[PDB]
């Protein structure tokens, strides 16, 4: 604890994100609604909009 | 304002055991990268050594106006280097006032 | 858990102690680094071993 400021411990948590064409499993919280079709729409496909 | 040149020549410098000595966050530099110092080698190597306020570690850097850039330590504009700053409470500072 | 000093050898394309021969970051890496300190917790006055 004597130590400077610059010799302190310190805690890494490195998070690494596989950016793939994989089917999607671990993702953040949208809501999902219903699909239309024959339509000019906004979509959302697993990230990538459109 | 009486900042210490040392002028350091003939030799083989090892820049990795610089951690080692002071306790720094940042080795920033400005003409290299602080991982490329010990393939390449230079002609010769200035230290510049002065303690300043916390306000005032910003004002070291090429193109800079306040107080210690125009008046008492001037960095040039194509300034190829590096600077080292870290924090020293712990030996000069009293509790009677630093003069 | 590493020193303060190696911090900025956690990142893509660095040369060094930690980053040569400890844990090394690919060139095309994407996703977070987080950093906190620690020394209330990873901190003893014997000396950690
Ligand atoms: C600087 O010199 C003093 C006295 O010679 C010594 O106690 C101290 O450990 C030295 N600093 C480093 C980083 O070795």
């Amino acid at each position: 604890p004597t130590y400077g400021v610059g010799h302190q411990p310190y805690r890494v948590v490195v998070l690494s994100f596989e950016l793939l064409h994989a089917p999607a499993t671990v993702c953040g919280p949208k809501k999902s609604t219903n699909l239309v079709k024959n339509k000019c729409v906004n979509f959302n496909f697993n990230g990538l909009t459109g | 304002y009486a900042w210490n040149r040392k002028r350091i020549s003939n030799c083989v410098a090892d820049y990795s055991v610089i951690y080692n000595f002071a306790p720094f966050f940042a080795f920033k530099c400005y003409g290299v990268s602080p991982t490329k110092l010990n393939d390449l080698c230079f002609t010769n190597v200035y230290a510049d050594s002065f303690v300043i306020r916390g306000n005032e570690v910003s004002q070291i850097a090429p193109g800079q106006t306040g107080n210690i850039a125009d008046y008492n330590y001037k960095l040039p504009d194509d300034f190829t280097g590096c600077v080292i700053a870290w924090n020293s409470n712990k030996l000069d500072s009293k509790p009677s006032g630093n003069y």
